[PDB]
């Protein structure tokens, strides 16, 4: 046993492949910080061709990757593919705690019909719907944090579905750059025996935030000076802000917008919450119930966002607190329909 | 320049 083990589990067989090793090299560089006796880091890594699942070990000033177990080319966001990883990886390194990463795209609760979060595209356009992935979730240990890598995650529909997976989320309710985590700061955090999801906030942001830049000058995928916005959600606060934001509702374009050069599919949960409250008693409570559920968070002036083309440029978080949601525009659309089947935000918070 |  250790104290923690986590695992960063990397789907990358998709247009994210350039990143993986830079982050595992940032990996490895963070180790140097960590006693690797107690604690256990461990990477399952898919860039396309044989996946492996390693643990990182120190020798002297010296990390080797120790080889736990390899695969052939796989469906790195099948729920039998993640599950068996899990399995594994839990099974050869049990721990008094546990956290986990998940590296790669996402896009929130939306559903998209397989042949969301993560993408492989080995063997057509694969990429794994929220219910899977609490599914999958179900066989590993409960997490004292999980860390999304990956573009607009930081929703509450998304940490409502996996609330009972674990105690803390952090994520970006909008695009996550390219070079995501700087690993060398993040690792130690990690294992952080106070605060883990705090520390790995703080971490993550502070690198992003030095070397940002107004107008994103200069930046590129080996530079980034975008600037990121982060925050963390604790998963038991949840049910309160589900039955706060019942009390409120029992009484567009000025929102902050998550997603505002593609779909506008995101917005701010509390930009929402103050443009629809009709009753300030009901509404100063839903602030605290808010505040309770929302412990950290930060953002740059301006983030980089892209267009559906792929260009982007800067564009302003004023607004930010932290969490987006989807807004009912009651379209009959397909995205809709699933919404009020499948995503339990919708009846839990009396979105009638 | 990529996001996720």
């Amino acid at each position: 046993y250790g104290s923690r083990t986590v695992l960063v589990y990397i789907a990358g067989d998709n247009s994210l492949s350039r990143f993986a090793s830079e982050d595992l090299n940032e990996m490895i560089e963070g180790m140097q910080s960590v006693d690797d006796n107690h604690n256990n880091l461990l990477v399952y890594m898919d860039k396309g061709s044989n996946p492996k699942l390693i643990r990182l070990r120190k020798d002297k000033d010296v990390v080797v990757q120790d080889v736990i177990a390899t695969y052939d080319a796989q469906n790195s966001v099948d729920v039998d593919v993640m599950k068996n990883v899990f399995t594994t990886a839990f099974s050869h390194y049990p721990a008094d705690s546990y956290g986990v990463v998940f590296w790669s795209h996402g896009d929130g609760w939306l559903p998209y019909n397989n042949p969301w979060w993560g993408q492989d595209t080995g063997n057509g356009d694969n990429r794994m719907n929220i219910p899977d992935l609490n599914e999958a979730l179900s066989v590993a240990p409960h997490f004292d944090f999980i860390l999304f890598d990956a573009c607009y995650m930081q929703s509450v529909e998304v940490v409502y579905q996996l609330r009972n997976r674990a105690d803390y989320f952090i994520g970006s309710p909008t695009e996550i750059p390219g070079p995501g985590a700087p690993y060398e700061v993040v690792v130690p955090a990690l294992f952080a025996v106070n605060s883990p999801a705090v520390s790995i906030a703080e971490n993550y942001y502070s690198v992003y935030a030095k070397k940002y830049n107004s107008t994103g000058a200069g930046i590129s995928n080996e530079n980034w000076t975008g600037g990121v916005s982060i925050s963390v959600i604790k998963s038991s606060e949840l049910s309160a802000l589900a039955a706060a934001t019942r009390d409120v509702l029992q009484t567009i374009s000025s929102i902050l917008c998550y997603d505002p050069l593609r779909e506008n599919n995101y917005h701010d949960l509390m930009g929402l919450m103050q443009s629809i409250q009709g009753n300030s008693q009901a509404f100063n409570h839903y602030k605290e119930m808010y505040k309770n559920a929302v412990i950290w968070k930060n953002t740059t002036d301006n983030n980089y966002c892209t267009y559906s083309s792929g260009y982007g440029k800067m564009v302003s978080m004023d607004g930010f607190e932290g969490v987006s949601t989807y807004i009912l525009r009651e379209n009959n659309s397909s995205q809709e329909k699933y919404y009020r089947q499948f995503v339990e935000w919708y009846s839990a918070a009396d979105w009638d | 320049v990529l996001t996720x």
